[PDB]
């Protein structure tokens, strides 16, 4: 048979018999191998159930966003500042959290697409005639030289990649290589930051990947404009280990692995059933 | 109550009969029966009849 | 916290009990009787809040 | 140049397409691998492990770990029912919440059997008979034991060996079905019943405990990637 | 020649004035391959205790009369062993074969059109009202299409010159048929195979197929002649094979 | 050169092509086409290799 | 890169084009076919299959069952008319309403011969024969039987064989005739006269009825893909 | 000859002679092989004419629209919402369903065209610069996280598959596989939903393939601006299986069958003709 | 791998040319040359088989 | 994908160009053609034939 393809139930008949197949133990922590031809009778069917489905570059391989990165073209506080920032890390939503969380070391190549949305800003008036804005993403390693203003000389992108986009085009897609510095991605490490046991808890002493400026290259508006920009993780050529109970409770922090309590499960309100 | 269609549909060779042309409330499940122009003839295969449905839409009105 | 559950509609004796949205809260269900029946009683039913408990709009037809 | 003609479908960002695209590093050296023990290549490795489900959910007790002990007891008469639920494995209360639930939910149909691996957790001088049985959805609940021994079934005898497996098996009419649930594609009800009874030699405690573990065959197949509604979120973590 | 003779079970049936068989599609009933079927149980295959000659109740041909129609397998739910593995089995996989018969002289005339309509889903009488599941088909009694439309509030249409499902009547002539003229013809056999897009499937809450028998020129004779000619349809299963043991059904 | 493989198509012109373009490898398509799988690291991590028809005890 | 140039007709959606598009589900698995019966491979393996013809339309006799139900009745004199509609398979109103006039309504042109099998359902002791005639449309309606036997005719004889094939030819100076009726391409009338009478024994009624079917032959053909008159509608359906 | 070519008509005499190919039985259920050459003389004619335009690939394959999805920048009601859904069935329009109810069971492969056309809404004032707006499709899969809102965060789109479309492109086209559970598409299923024969009759039971929710990425405009989304299925790779007949009378509900009565076809005043 | 077939022309330079880009098969283009055709089964779905010279009964 | 460049011309319609454009009515089955007398391939074959020239314009 082919690659992925499940295995089909052969034949059998009527067995008495000093095999069992049904009795085991779970004290050997041995999952049992019952096909379903050895408790009943069963016939020949053939099964082309393929599990493409399943693997995890059919699993990850598919673009969920991260962040939503909101600057604009008149500063008004610094949390709407002319540029912005973003310290990498996939911790910040809860749906890829979750897909990245059930394996405990990943190793996997990425590729980021921006969806960048501008809008006008309220105001008294907007009749204006504007010309295509255009936005710079520069990528920060970790150590390099932050822009702490616009109209600043450390845009000059002079080794850092950036990645220019005049309004109306396709989104901009780049690829980036396994950029860890160990042998693979650690979602968990449970430990300290400091020899001594102390410092920060947990895995945001490992997640040390840079940062990710955003800005509008074009000087002036005449009534400004917010734009947001949305970024658009997607892992492949992906190798997987260890793989981690799902987690139940939802998330609280982007750092740490904080959660309240809850059941395990939803609550019936008897154990039985009745009807004839 | 308060829910009503809008007018029926202009067909060019069908016309309301009275009283349903005057009004202009139709609620849901209503009636609606057509007399045609003074040039035209009653195809008898069909029901010059069109009712109101349940999301304030006229039936599906074929030529009559 | 999620819907309440009405109790069972059980069953019409001769009759037919359409239930296509469940029996939580707000769900409406409906009836009808056999070929040669008659039907005593509202022909569907509804499930509101009475006090503290949820609790069907009307009681059963038979038929008859 | 070469005459080219865009057809519909550019300058689109499809969230499930595949693309080469620039690297914004060229020519970087990748760190290399190591021999990690314990690799998953494919998500159906980790469905084909067991599980204890909390099928003892009544009421309240989801909040301890009383939600997975099943407890069985001395009786007075034979043939009453130890639990009973839906088979549901991506819906139900009991089953979309254990570790073939979570993988379960994140997809849209599933295939294949399932196994249902039991374990007396009683004491080794006790001694019990149990009937563990799928019924198909045609006929409704089973009431009794003697309208559950008709469908499928598996006669389970405490002794040394103290576990059991019923396999419940695959059938339907279609050849997927639906995760959650639509009543085209409803799959059956898992009860269990006093075979004979709990026998005791004296000095022994009455309530005794049985886990119930979950798995899935050789022949298990899942399809249409879905959004789990398990996490949910309002705005962005900080 | 003109006659034939079907042996199904303990059971035959003679003709004498029978103009041929038309097996469906094509296509004559078989068995469950093991590369087409995804119930992973082993199935009960009765032979002689189901395969065999149902006969149903003879409905009466009126000068004035419209149509029937009857829908199977529920139709045959109180017949036999059939009626009885329906109920203690979830799937149900099986072909048939419908014999309609009908004599009356050589100074009778009339032309019935005896047609089996997959899933002939059927139209309300009455719009936004869901109709009763015995006013589409009751267990053995046939159903009749009325001469006028309907104005019922929970039955289905049964303007016969509409055929039930909304299409032209005459325009049923693609389904596997036959024809009952009494100036040549005596009566029409149909074997079809299962059609379905599923392997097997439910018996209770599936209607496979429809059998519609219709009057296309109705019945005239002399006064003085006989004037009850009755309709008995006469259906067998063929091949047939249940699934999925579990207690009796149907709720 | 170029690299023909099968398609995905279902089980009862069935080709397409693979030209590489960047001369990195982060800059490859996605591998959709692996099924390789080998689950008995997690069913059966046992030393002692148990007989699915013995007893395990 | 690589030196294109637009070509007219980018970014433009062709209703009717076909182009390769991005899967939304990769690798993804469908289901695995089963042998149906009754595979339609193309839409004139339905055109060649017969249906019975209203020819009695007059007058509102289209709302009961007496619209396929051509009468005949023992006659005075002979060569009279039984029916007649010109032949026109997808605009008059005898046809164009049928098995072979909804399919052909799809389309704007058809080529080859058609058949009209006819079908006595009298009495079996009854005797009648007809003449039924196909006249190209140059001289206009024929008038008489005298004026009808210069065509196309079939002679039917009524007996054991209860039916009988006028296969219409195609005589045209055109490949291919409209469907939607143009004076161009106008194919022609058929009717159908008493060839002797009907001669009946004592004990019978008079009135009786002549089914008419219609079909197409093995060389018929249809062209140019357009939308059907006849499924109107004003608003979405909800 | 060639495959999808029609057959031509042979020579023939005049002859007499016991073999009579017009005299049949319509008894037997069979339809008539009668070749022209049998019942008159015909000449050696050769038929080119092909069948190309009557195979299920070249007659279902082209586009018709199946919905016309409203929704606007600012929400004035439900109808009018900042997002929109549309629970995906082929019944809503009456040109497509009628070719689809022609067939009891398809198979057929779809590829999906969105012509997402903005209009700006009636005010007092219309003078703006807006930057071109964008537009997201997802589909939610049957049992998926449907989102209650906008600015809620199940549009990440972490696993189901999405679209982005910036106004002035070309029209997005995603290719769809057979997503049935079954073994073919039953466009009619004369059954009912639960086992006791009720619940609700017919195919709405077995229409079980999601939801497609459309919504604005631009967060606000000056004036707003209400946009209609049309999608356009075309199926391919197509099958076919017992063919229906055609429905006669025009439909009245997209879940139902249900039909008002008429007659068969137009009516004339008289059954022969009149001219010599 | 490259695929070379023949166009729609009349009947009284004359080829095209297909390469397959993604990996599926539901995104390939549509099959408009299947020519293929058995009317038998809705013409002639009799059991004994009636010759069209010899008489019906 | 593909790293292409449209150089200059690109989008415009030349009015005297030649390019592959997608068929609207695909798979369509054109009517077979017959030997009609009189065919012209050229444009020159009209003119090498004789024509009686008005010299005699004078006047109206
Ligand atoms: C021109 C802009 C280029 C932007 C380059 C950014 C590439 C850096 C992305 C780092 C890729 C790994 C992301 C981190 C994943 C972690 O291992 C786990 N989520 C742990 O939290
Ligand atoms: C990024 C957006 C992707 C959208 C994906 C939508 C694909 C789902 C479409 C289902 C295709 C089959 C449609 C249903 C046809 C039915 O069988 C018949 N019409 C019965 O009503
Ligand atoms: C990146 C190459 C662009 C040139 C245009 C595409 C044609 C490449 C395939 C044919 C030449 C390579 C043959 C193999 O290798
Ligand atoms: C998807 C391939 C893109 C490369 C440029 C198009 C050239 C492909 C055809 C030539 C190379 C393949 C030869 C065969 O196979």
């Amino acid at each position: 048979r082919a690659v992925g393809r499940v295995a089909d139930t052969v034949a059998s008949g009527p067995v008495n018999t000093e095999q069992i197949p049904a009795l085991t133990a779970v004290e050997t922590g041995h999952t049992s191998q019952v096909v379903p031809s050895d408790t009943m009778q069963t016939r020949h069917v053939i099964n082309y159930h393929t599990r493409s489905e399943s693997s995890i570059e059919n699993f990850m391989g598919r673009a969920a966003c991260v962040y939503i990165a909101q600057y604009a073209t008149e500063k008004v506080n610094d949390e709407l500042d002319r540029y912005t920032n973003w310290e990498i890390t996939t911790r910040q939503v809860a749906q890829l959290r979750r897909k990245l969380e059930m394996f405990t070391y990943m190793r996997f190549d990425l590729e980021i697409t921006f969806v960048i949305t501008s809008s006008q800003r309220t105001s008294t008036t907007y009749a204006s005639d504007s010309p295509p804005l255009t936005h710079q993403v520069m990528y920060v390693p970790p150590g390099g030289p932050i822009p702490k203003s616009y109209e600043d000389f450390a845009w000059q992108t002079s080794t850092n990649p950036s990645v220019f986009w005049t309004e109306g085009n396709a989104p901009p897609r780049m690829s980036i290589p396994f950029m860890s510095v160990g042998n693979a991605y650690c979602n968990f490490y449970d430990g300290w930051s400091h020899f001594s046991q102390s410092g920060v808890y947990g895995y945001t002493t490992l997640n040390n990947m840079g940062h990710l400026y955003f800005r509008h290259v074009n000087k002036s508006t005449a009534y400004p404009v917010n734009s947001v920009a949305r970024v658009y993780f997607k892992p492949k050529h992906v190798k997987a280990w260890v793989p981690r109970a799902p987690r139940l409770c939802p998330y609280l922090k982007a750092r740490n692995v904080n959660f309240n309590v809850q059941g395990v499960t939803e609550s019936r309100n008897k154990i039985t059933l009745d009807r004839s | 109550c308060n829910r009503s269609c809008e007018v029926p549909t202009r067909l060019n060779s069908a016309s309301l009969k009275q009283p349903y042309i005057t009004q202009n409330y139709f609620p849901v499940g209503t009636v609606v029966e057509y007399e045609c122009r003074p040039g035209y003839r009653r195809e008898p295969s069909l029901s010059p009849k069109l009712t109101c449905l349940q999301n304030l839409k006229w039936s599906t009105a074929v030529e009559f | 916290c999620k819907k309440k559950s009405c109790p069972n509609p059980g069953e019409i004796r001769n009759g037919q009990i359409d239930v296509p949205g469940g029996i939580l809260f707000g769900a409406t269900i409906s009836f009808s009787c056999n070929t040669g029946y008659k039907l005593f009683g509202s022909t569907s039913s509804f499930c509101l809040i009475s006090g503290s408990s949820v609790q069907w709009s009307d009681p059963l037809p038979e038929c008859r | 140049g070469l005459p080219t003609m865009n057809t519909p479908g550019s300058t689109q960002f499809l969230t499930s397409d595949d693309f080469q695209s620039p690297s914004a590093m060229p020519q970087f050296d990748v760190t290399p691998e190591i021999q990690i023990p314990g690799q998953v290549r494919n998500l159906m490795e980790i469905a084909e492990v067991d599980s204890v489900v909390p099928v003892n959910n009544t009421e309240g007790h989801v909040n301890s770990m009383e939600a997975y002990r099943i407890p069985v007891r001395p009786q007075t008469s034979s043939g009453e029912q130890v639990f009973g639920f839906q088979l549901q494995p991506g819906h139900d209360s009991v089953l979309k919440h254990t570790l073939l639930g979570e993988i379960l939910n994140y997809y849209a149909n599933w295939s294949g059997s399932m196994k249902l691996t039991f374990m007396y957790c009683g004491a080794a001088m006790a001694t019990g008979k149990f009937l563990i049985a799928y019924s198909p959805p045609g006929a409704g609940v089973p009431g009794s034991r003697r309208d559950a021994m008709l469908g499928t079934h598996v006669i389970w005898d405490v002794g040394l060996q103290s576990s059991c497996v019923l396999c419940v098996p695959w059938i339907s009419q279609t050849n997927y079905r639906y995760v959650t649930s639509d009543a085209y594609t409803d799959a059956g009800y898992i009860t269990c019943w006093y075979q004979t009874s709990i026998v005791t030699p004296p000095d022994i405690p009455t309530t005794s405990t049985i886990l119930c573990f979950v798995s899935a065959c050789n022949d298990f197949s899942v399809r249409l990637l879905r959004d789990t509604p398990f996490i949910t979120q309002q705005a962005l973590f900080q | 020649d003109r006659v034939r003779s079907i042996t199904l079970g303990n059971s035959t049936i003679t003709t004498q004035e029978c103009a041929n068989v038309v097996v469906g599609y094509g296509v004559w009933p078989t068995y469950l391959s093991d590369h087409e079927a995804t119930a992973v149980d082993q199935p009960t295959q009765p032979d002689v205790a189901t395969c065999r000659f149902y006969t149903l109740e003879s409905v009466k041909w009126e000068s004035s009369s419209a149509g029937w129609w009857w829908k199977f397998p529920e139709a045959l739910s109180d017949m036999g062993l059939f009626g009885q593995n329906m109920q203690y089995h979830y799937l149900g996989r099986t072909g048939y074969t419908i014999h309609v018969q009908c004599n009356a002289s050589k100074f009778h005339q009339g032309c019935l059109l005896v047609v089996c309509v997959p899933e002939a889903e059927m139209g309300a009488a009455t719009t936004d009202h869901a109709f009763n599941h015995t006013k589409l088909s009751n267990i053995g009694q046939a159903m009749e299409f009325s001469a006028k439309k309907s104005t019922d509030q929970t039955g289905p249409q049964t303007a016969v010159h509409n055929a039930g499902m909304g299409v032209a009547v005459g325009n049923l002539t693609i389904f596997p048929h036959q024809w009952i003229n009494l100036r040549t013809n005596n009566s029409a056999t149909i074997v079809m195979p299962y059609i379905n897009s599923v392997p097997m499937d439910n018996m209770y809450r599936h209607y496979n197929f429809t059998l519609m028998v219709i009057p296309f020129a109705k019945l005239e004779h002399s006064p003085q002649a006989s004037t009850y000619v009755p309709i008995t349809v006469t259906v067998a299963p063929m091949c047939a094979e249940y699934n999925g043991l579990r207690l009796a059904g149907h709720q | 050169g170029a690299q023909v493989s099968t398609q995905k198509t279902g089980a009862h012109i069935i080709h397409y092509t693979n030209i590489n373009y960047y001369k990195d490898s982060a800059s490859n398509s996605l591998n959709r086409q692996d099924f390789t799988q080998d689950p008995s690291k997690f069913t059966e991590p046992v030393k002692d290799v148990m007989i699915k028809t013995l007893p395990a005890l």
